[PDB]
RNA sequence: GUAACGGGGCUAAACCAUGCACCGAAGCUGCGGCAGCGACGCGUUGUUGGGUAGGGGAGCGUUCUGUAAGCCUGCGAAGGUGUGCUGUGAGGCAUGCUGGAGGUAUCAGAAGUGCGAAUGCUGACAUAAGUAACGAUAAAGCGGGUGAAAAGCCC
RNA sequence: CCCGGCGAGGGGAGUGAAAAAGAACCUGAAACCGUGUACGUACAAGCAGUGGGAGCACGCUUAGGCGUGUGACUGCGUACC
């Protein structure tokens, strides 16, 4: 806190509580007793615990009929209207689409649909598999995920 | 006419028609209850005193309501000894209406 | 129909003004004006101007007649205090409060 | 709920007692009992349920032992050094009604209600009272 | 994650001040004083749930004594007599009968005297 | 010398039980002018007991 | 399986002690330090 | 200041002996309820539950992140102030009035997470009190003027 | 427009969804200070409550009582850290 180190008043004789610093945390405008500093909140996740969690999640998506496997998933042009119609045809709304290789047309078409997300198989994460209502995987994506987790 | 009977470890002086709050009975509302052990029946100058119970004395009553009484607060406090404790209490009761007194 | 007048931020403590207010509470306005005329207090001057304003309000705005009016309610509330410093001996400072009052008079028939 | 006497529906009767030859303190306990209403089934601690009692011949009340000469009544005037005393015999000569009144007052509850109870005691030095209109019943203590 | 205390602090103080309604002066107005008053009121109430049972029994006994002595027997002999007669009517009821049914009370005294004779 | 305990609003009020002002009992009326005045004082218009004194 | 239907294993998340937060906590006032002496003090205690 | 029975009073209402009654506690019993521990019928039985330092266990509520582009909300959010109901407690719920735009279930996650004290810190407001005092005891009086008003200004 | 000193301040009128949004301006807590009403209180002794409890007032209405406020009288009772 900005200010002098001068003792505000003498130790004895004034009839006031003893003071030492104008910056005392007891005082208005004083320091914070246990002032925060920038923190790293990241945790270690054991590799096997990470992989074990993904296998649990994927297995539960299958049991709940939230994993949908397709042969191919793509759009003709980078047009949001095309992807929106395709998902309407499939009865999909809130969907994570996992491809073996992420198409530029499908990327751009999905970007302005907040319910939709398009990933490569390498970019799966545990929260996203749980967060979206349905997960659409291409056949090629399933093999890469199989190979990744084993 | 009145009679005296025991229920819920306490005694009650009752007449026909009056509602009496007792300790909780395990008897559904609407059902009849009979208090078989009558300590006294006084019709007028006719006074039957049980020794301890009046022979053939029965009070019949209908269970009107079950409920919980007014909340009482328990406060415990030991000054200068850093000890305080609070607790609430509501006592269960059964209300019964006296339907018949028969000596 | 009740008619009000107020003097807000009047320069007097409420305690002093209330001494005068208590003289006229419930009186006919003609009697109240006479009482205030012969009360030798600064607050009598302040209260009399508020009462006269309330009467004028009642006649002009509400179509009353002075003959029927009584002082139905009167009260003095504490206004903001002005804080001032008074030097005392040995370099010590005291706070002076210059107290103010809000005077309300209600007249009605 | 247990019965409580009500001040405005209490039945208070009038009695007359002759103090002649009665032992002071044994008379006083019976007066105190009846002024409080401890003799009634409607007795209620916070209510004066007691009776009005006339005491005649207060100057002829008896005491045992050497108390007539040796029993001392002390009081202080509130002025420093103002401790005063009178023997029983001096009290009987000067102010005989005070002997019974003092004895009874000390046996009544302390506080407003006890003072109210004491107002029902009417003590006389001699054999006559002015309360024929109240029709007091004779009471043998 | 800074937490301001005002809303919760106000609710706690108001809860205490509500329980101090009717108390004199600072005891119904000032939190510090009201809090002490409310704790003490709780301490007394706990104590007096026990004292109430003592005070009522004391009252019933005094009234039974008066009613018994009007019928020519002391409380202590009366209770002994009822116990020897196997009468189990408690003091709350005896005191109630003493006030409200004088004739029934006399019958109880006669039962007690007969058991003693 | 100073208080050991803060006096109450009750005690403040009790002390002030003698502070109330007394209104003038009644005004007198000049015989001539009809003006109300304080008894034994001249009127606002300078009358006293009927005579234009000032 | 949603982000608002996941729970930790029973026993896996014990709440930390919070000293000096009133009588009911059991760690109010002195905060488990007892009364006075070097060990009660901030920074207090002897070396290994 | 009685002042060496707690008092009144007492010749027993004292003392000794014997006896039977009664009063008397949060003790014991009765009735209703809650919880801990010991065996398991996941039945009910035995028993326990005063506590400072202190150890152990289990919770309430607050702000913030996700769940939430969800849900509630101008047909009235938060906050304020009443009232009723409710739980063993921290508390919770409902609703009148005020308010006039926000709030946020659930399950998780993180803490600037709970104040009556520290001659604590800041602000506000009391008390004493309409009390002390109005600052040299060189001193004022009156007439006229002006003014809403003049002991104090002007003449 | 009106009272007032061609004041301060206020009452109307008007604006506005709202003016107890009027510039001493969102909300508007608490201490503290008032006005009004109900009840208590001038023979009474102390941590000011608590247990008991009459009376009065005002609501409800099986018309039995109940609710709310007050609290005469009385047992017990020396704040907190
Ligand atoms: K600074
Ligand atoms: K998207
Ligand atoms: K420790
Ligand atoms: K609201
Ligand atoms: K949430
Ligand atoms: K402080
Ligand atoms: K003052
Ligand atoms: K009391
Ligand atoms: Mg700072
Ligand atoms: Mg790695
Ligand atoms: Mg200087
Ligand atoms: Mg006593
Ligand atoms: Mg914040
Ligand atoms: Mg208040
Ligand atoms: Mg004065
Ligand atoms: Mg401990
Ligand atoms: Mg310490
Ligand atoms: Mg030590
Ligand atoms: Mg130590
Ligand atoms: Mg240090
Ligand atoms: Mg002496
Ligand atoms: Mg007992
Ligand atoms: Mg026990
Ligand atoms: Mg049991
Ligand atoms: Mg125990
Ligand atoms: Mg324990
Ligand atoms: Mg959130
Ligand atoms: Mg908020
Ligand atoms: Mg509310
Ligand atoms: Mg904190
Ligand atoms: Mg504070
Ligand atoms: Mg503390
Ligand atoms: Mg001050
Ligand atoms: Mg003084
Ligand atoms: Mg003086
Ligand atoms: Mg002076
Ligand atoms: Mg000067
Ligand atoms: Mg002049
Ligand atoms: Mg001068
Ligand atoms: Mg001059
Ligand atoms: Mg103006
Ligand atoms: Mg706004
Ligand atoms: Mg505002
Ligand atoms: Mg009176
Ligand atoms: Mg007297
Ligand atoms: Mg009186
Ligand atoms: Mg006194
Ligand atoms: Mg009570
Ligand atoms: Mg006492």
């Amino acid at each position: 806190v900005t200010g002098s180190g001068k003792k505000p008043w003498r130790q004895k004789g004034t009839g006031r509580a003893r003071s030492g610093s104008i910056k005392s945390p007891i005082w208005r405008s004083g320091g914070v007793t246990f002032a925060a500093r920038p923190q790293d909140h990241s945790q270690k996740v054991n590799k096997k615990m990470y992989r074990g969690a993904l296998k649990s999640i994927l297995s539960e998506l299958v049991r709940q009929d939230r994993l949908i496997v397709v042969e191919k998933f793509s759009v003709e042009a980078p047009k949001t209207k095309l992807l929106a119609q395709k998902l309407k045809d499939m009865a999909l709304e809130d969907v994570l689409i996992i491809t073996g290789e992420l198409d530029e047309n499908l990327f751009l078409a999905a970007r302005n649909l907040h319910k939709v997300d398009v990933r490569d198989a390498t970019g799966i994460d545990p929260v996203s598999l749980i967060a979206f209502d349905k997960v659409v995987m291409t056949a090629d994506a399933v093999k890469q995920v199989e190979e990744m987790l084993a | 006419m009145y009679a005296v009977f025991q229920s819920g470890g306490k005694q009650h002086r009752v007449s026909e028609g009056q509602t009496v709050r007792l300790e909780k009975l395990d008897i559904a509302t609407g059902e009849t209850v009979e208090f078989a052990e009558v300590l006294m029946i006084a019709n007028g100058e006719e006074v039957k005193i049980g020794v301890p119970f009046v022979d053939g004395g029965v009070i019949k009553a209908e269970v009107v309501a079950h409920g919980r009484g007014e909340k009482v607060k328990i406060v415990k406090f030991r000054r200068r000894k850093h000890y305080r404790k609070q607790q609430g209490h509501r006592q269960w009761f059964t209300d019964v209406k006296i339907t018949g007194i028969s000596a | 129909m009740e008619t009000i007048a107020k003097h807000r931020h009047a320069r007097s403590s409420a305690q002093k003004v209330r001494l005068v207010a208590d003289l006229i509470r419930g009186k006919k306005v003609s009697q109240a004006l006479d009482i205030l005329t012969y009360t030798n207090k600064k607050a009598a001057v302040l209260v009399k101007k508020v009462l006269e304003s309330a009467i004028a309000n009642a006649e002009h705005n509400d179509g009353a007649d002075i003959d029927d009016l009584k002082v139905t309610k009167i009260f003095v509330d504490e206004g903001p205090s002005m804080k001032r410093i008074m030097p005392r001996a040995k370099g010590r400072a005291d706070r002076i409060l210059k107290r103010t009052s809000h005077i309300t008079v209600v007249v009605s028939d | 709920k247990t019965f409580t006497a009500k001040p405005e529906t209490v039945k208070r009767d009038w009695y007359v007692v002759d103090a002649t030859g009665k032992t002071l303190g044994r008379l006083a306990t019976e007066l105190a009992r009846r002024l409080r209403g401890k003799h009634k089934a409607e007795y209620t601690p916070h209510v004066d349920t007691g009776d009005y009692i006339i005491v005649l011949n207060a100057d002829k009340v008896a005491v045992t032992g050497n108390k007539r000469t040796d029993k001392v009544y002390y009081h202080h005037t509130g002025h420093i050094g103002g401790i005063k005393q009178a023997t029983f015999e001096e009290m009987i000569a000067r102010r005989p009604e005070r002997v019974i009144e003092i004895a009874v007052k000390g046996m009544l509850p302390k506080g407003p209600l006890g003072r109210a109870m004491f107002r029902k005691l009417k003590v006389y030095a001699g054999n006559e009272h002015n309360h024929a209109a109240q029709q007091p019943q004779v009471l043998d203590i | 994650a800074r937490v301001k205390r005002g809303v919760i602090a106000r609710a706690r103080h108001k809860k205490i001040l509500k329980q101090a309604k009717g108390y004199y002066g600072a005891r119904s107005r000032v939190y510090r004083v009201a809090f002490q008053a409310v704790i003490k009121a709780g301490q007394y109430a706990y104590r007096d749930r026990r004292q109430r049972k003592r005070q009522f029994r004391q009252l019933w006994i005094a009234r039974i004594n008066a009613a018994a002595r009007q019928n020519g027997i002391s409380y202590s002999k009366f209770i002994n007599g009822l116990k020897k007669a196997s009468v189990e009517i408690d003091r709350k009821i005896l005191a109630d009968i003493a006030v409200f049914d004088k004739v029934a009370f006399t019958a109880l005294v006669e039962k007690a005297k007969a058991a003693l004779a | 010398a100073v208080q050991q305990n803060k006096p109450t609003r009750s005690k403040r009020g009790m002390r002030r039980s003698h502070d109330a002002l007394t209104a003038v009992t009644s005004l007198s009326v000049d015989k001539t002018s009809g003006e109300k005045h304080l008894r034994h004082h001249i009127t606002a218009d300078g009358y006293y007991r009927g005579r234009k004194v000032i | 399986m949603r982000l608002n239907t996941l729970s930790p294993a029973e026993g896996s998340k014990k709440a930390g002690k919070r000293l000096g937060r009133g009588i009911g906590s059991g760690l109010g006032k002195t905060g488990g330090r007892g009364h006075k002496g070097q060990k009660s003090r901030s920074g207090g205690g002897v070396r290994r």
